[PDB]
């Protein structure tokens, strides 16, 4: 049915054709390099250097797992055209999240207000609610201070 | 009768150009056409013919004082002895908006 | 070539509908499993996905720099997604009817055969002529006065998104 | 001489294209803008001529339907009447292909 599949690539699990007609390939490469980013992202946010660092590392997380609670909760088995389309709209919202992290850094204020200039660079598109959720928790500690 | 059904249905979809640029000179006080389209360049169609006096004396008289939905009206006419009687109840709606500029 | 074809029509092309840089989709040569004069539609109908595809190449690569630029992408998003939407319906019909021809969907895909075109040309304007800032407000209200009411429809909601960029500077700034 | 000896129902799939406004079929190949029948077509009846009469009447219908699809080409590819008077021909089409497109079921 191959649709377990390619729902299972978006968890980082490899499969049988996953590993680490005949146009289906180029078809399934564009939902393929979608899951490079979800692995390339627990690899990079997975310590609990800096504080401010920290909380946009504990911030991240709190993302994630709604992508992985938004998966495996609609589809038991759809149409393989129906993931490419459902996915799509969300899908390049994960490739953007490559541009901002690096898959240096800076650290302390020095990144505290370099997320801040990215949000009036992208405000009024569809961006404006992750970004702004993160700055709203990657200020956190900074506040106490 | 189906022949006339569909020239009826074919006509509507080809006035509405003009039916457009018509109320909007009338409401907005200014003639909007494009490649000068409109017969009034500023060689005549006599499907408006027995009402243009009408228009022209009401087009000319509201650009004077401004410095100082036509096509959705006709269609829900049809809703309510084609094309000549029938057109003959269009004019009611280009008139009685001509009498209240004019006055 | 049933299933091969919607996924032509939705950005990935294969060995029977070979792909090119300059001209689109088209048909690659003659197969025995087709009929000899049925090849015209197919052309035709890749036209229509010929458009689709300098649609995404276009949106992914956002490019020419600017807030109302960019709000105009996902405005062009919000346009194509019937296009999604109808294309889609198809499966639930083959699934259950493996035998229909491929009339049908050229009978079905008539109203997409004609927006696009009127509004691939807005962007064409924007590649050649670097309509930059608020000027796109104009452009796209340019077209908007256009004949065809679905054409009139579909850029009418375009206004209506890229407008949400200015009010909000406006009233940030007002 | 020879002939193709085309089956029957192949034939009514092709006039069902003539009527449709698809072009390069084999049979009423068009030259100069003017589709006309070919000259090798024959069914086991019909004689090889009375086909060429029965097609040749058709024929001047996908004149007709014809060069209204090399009209509507030639708008597609700011008159705002041409342009809204296709509108309404090519509405009047898909009515008509639809009718068209379910006899082939």
């Amino acid at each position: 049915e191959l649709v377990k599949d390619v729902l299972n690539v978006l968890i980082g699990v490899v499969s049988a054709t996953f590993s680490l007609p005949e146009s289906i390939s180029s078809l399934l490469s564009e939902v393929a390099e979608y899951g490079t980013c979800y692995t390339r992202l627990s690899h990079f946010s997975l310590q609990p250097k800096g504080l401010v660092f920290q909380a946009f590392t504990s911030g991240l997380r709190r993302y994630l797992q709604y992508y992985r609670a938004c998966v495996l909760s609609t589809p038991p088995t759809l149409s393989l055209l129906t993931i490419g389309f459902l996915f799509k709209k969300l899908g390049r919202q994960l490739r953007y999240l490559a541009e901002l992290c690096g898959v240096a850094f800076p650290t302390g204020v020095k990144l505290l207000s370099y997320l801040y200039q990215e949000a009036l660079h992208n405000c009024s598109n569809e961006h404006y609610p992750v970004l702004l959720s993160l700055l709203k928790t990657s200020c956190e500690p900074y506040t106490r201070f | 009768e189906q022949t006339v059904s569909l020239l009826f249905s074919l006509w509507v979809e080809t006035v509405r150009p003009y039916l457009q640029t018509v109320d909007e000179w009338i409401v907005h006080g200014h003639l909007w056409d494009g490649a000068r389209e409109f017969i009034i360049q500023r060689t005549m169609v006599s499907f408006l013919k027995p009402v243009l006096k009408q228009i022209i004396m009401a087009g000319k008289s509201m650009q004077l004082l401004k410095n100082l939905e036509l096509d959705d009206v006709h269609d829900p006419l049809l809703a309510i002895t084609f094309e000549l009687t029938l057109r003959s109840c269009l004019y009611p709606h280009i008139d009685k908006q001509y009498l209240d500029c004019c006055g | 070539m049933i299933h091969e074809l919607l996924l032509a029509l939705s950005g990935y092309p294969g060995s029977i509908f070979t792909w090119n840089k300059r001209s689109g989709l088209q048909v690659s040569q003659d197969f025995p499993f087709l009929h000899p004069s049925e090849t015209s539609v197919l052309n035709r109908l890749c036209r229509l996905g010929t458009d689709y595809i300098r649609f995404t190449e276009f949106i992914e690569q956002y490019t020419l720099h600017g807030i109302y630029l960019r709000a105009f992408c996902t405005g062009l998003d919000s346009v194509l997604q019937p296009y999604r939407q109808a294309l889609l319906d198809l499966e639930q019909e083959f699934l259950g009817d493996p035998h229909l021809s491929i009339s049908h969907v050229n009978y079905f895909l008539d109203q997409f055969q004609l927006l696009f075109p009127s509004v691939m040309v807005v962007v064409e304007q924007i590649k050649s002529q670097k309509i930059h800032g608020c000027q796109i407000l104009e452009t796209v209200y340019k077209h908007s006065c256009g004949g065809l009411p679905p054409v009139r429809s579909a850029l009418e909601k375009i206004l209506a998104v890229c407008h949400g960029v200015m009010y909000k500077q406006l009233s940030a700034w007002m | 001489d020879d002939r193709v000896l085309v089956t029957e129902t192949q034939v009514i799939r092709e006039t069902l294209w003539l009527l449709s406004g698809v072009k390069k079929l084999f049979i009423f190949q068009l030259i100069d803008g003017k589709v006309t029948v070919r000259n090798n077509i024959i069914v086991t009846h019909l004689t090889h001529s009375c086909l060429r009469s029965v097609l040749e009447q058709i024929a001047a219908y996908g004149q007709v339907v014809f060069r209204l699809q090399e009209f509507i080409d030639e708008v597609m590819g700011p008159f705002r009447t041409y342009q809204a008077f296709m509108w309404a021909l090519y509405k009047y089409f898909i009515s008509f292909k639809e009718e068209l497109a379910e006899i082939e079921k």
